[PDB]
């Protein structure tokens, strides 16, 4: 049994925030870890060690990583029948290529991976792959790929889906037009939801913290609201396992007058460019990568595409993420 | 009651309690619909 914490989530958030310039950031560390853990089953030597370093899995064996992911995925799918949860994995590879059975069977066994041999040159393949993504995200992420390169060898794709209903919903009749001050200091008018209810609450030097439950209270949203003059950049930079543990343990049921905007965001990342290299994953993205667990062919990771969606409203939250690890032949 | 008025940028996360896993995490600097 491995006691894996949320270090990867905080490191991925911090590194993504450092490199992207957009006002909004929205990621699924779970989706990224699951797709890269499928891929890691084929890696040897420094390729494998650099992937474990980036994933914050150094010192864990592949057997323990696989068994942890398998147990985690099954627990998330059954902990709350009143919340919709989707966890789907698929492997798509070039028809006619030989892919090793221990690698495929490790992924079928521990990730319930759907495995398909496809002709990447067919006009039908992009709709088949993108159609799978739409099917596993309630059509909220309808494309993960815009093109397939000529040297494509394999896609390892994960889709995470979430649709929760607030334990205490907002009344649509209580939503009002109100200002929201943007990251650049300018103001926009938004649909500000409001309610007075019992919520989990705590504070520290920087911020106020709120916990809003969904369904049977297995899942919740944590909101970190910096005090006046404080920034979200500082909150992100100072967020680690120690700090998160202190926030969670400090939460107490409190009567709160909540004001929250209706909001939606859709984000797209190429994690191979700067983020995963900074986290320690370098060699797997180069021609010196070694994936002998997958094939005898010389392959490497060309892109790690991460796309997300979130919509928050009076009823609850809908969120989705897709991560595609694109492997190409050198 | 305590006021928790989200009228400026914030960080948020969707978590599951028994596993403690963060499924999603982000920051909102601009509201979109
Ligand atoms: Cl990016
Ligand atoms: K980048």
């Amino acid at each position: 049994k491995i006691e894996k914490d949320n270090a990867f989530a905080f490191d991925l958030l911090q590194t993504t925030r450092k490199h992207v310039t957009e006002a909004n950031v929205f990621i699924s560390p779970l989706s990224v870890s699951m797709a890269l853990n499928m891929t890691l089953n084929g890696a040897a030597g420094v390729t494998a060690d650099e992937m474990k370093t980036a994933l914050r899995e150094t010192g864990y064996t592949m057997e323990d990583i696989n068994e942890y992911s398998h147990s985690l995925r099954e627990a998330l799918l059954k902990v709350d029948p009143s919340t919709t949860i989707g966890m789907a994995n698929s492997i798509w590879y070039k028809q006619g290529e030989l892919v090793k059975e221990p690698f495929i069977l490790a992924n079928r066994t521990h990730y319930d991976a759907e495995v398909k041999a496809v002709d990447f040159s067919s006009p039908a393949t992009l709709p088949a792959i993108n159609g799978w993504c739409a099917q596993k995200t309630n059509d909220k992420i309808t494309k993960i790929l815009d093109y397939i390169p000529g040297n494509a060898f394999m896609y390892l794709i994960n889709a995470v889906y979430f649709k929760g209903i607030w334990v205490t919903q907002f009344k649509k009749s209580d939503t009002k037009r109100a200002p929201f001050r943007k990251a650049d200091g300018t103001t926009q008018e938004v649909n500000m939801m409001a309610q007075k209810s019992t919520f989990g609450y705590t504070t520290d030097e920087c911020c106020q913290y709120l916990e809003m439950d969904y369904g049977n209270k297995a899942f919740s949203m944590i909101v970190m609201l910096p005090n006046e003059g404080q920034t979200t950049r500082d909150v992100i930079e100072q967020l680690d396992n120690k700090h998160w543990s202190m926030i969670i343990k400090g939460i107490r049921p409190t009567q709160v007058s909540l004001r929250m905007p209706r909001f939606k965001t859709e984000c797209k990342y190429g994690l191979e460019k700067k983020i995963l290299p900074e986290m320690g994953m370098n060699v797997p993205f180069t021609e010196t990568a070694d994936f002998p667990g997958i094939t005898d062919a010389a392959i490497f990771i060309s892109r790690v595409i991460h796309k997300t969606f979130v919509q928050v409203d009076e009823e609850g939250t809908e969120a989705a993420a897709v991560t595609a690890v694109e492997m190409v032949k050198t | 009651p305590i006021n928790f008025h989200i009228n400026k940028p914030f960080v948020f996360a969707i978590r599951e309690k028994s596993t403690g896993v963060i499924l999603f995490i982000g920051e909102i600097g601009e509201v979109k619909e």
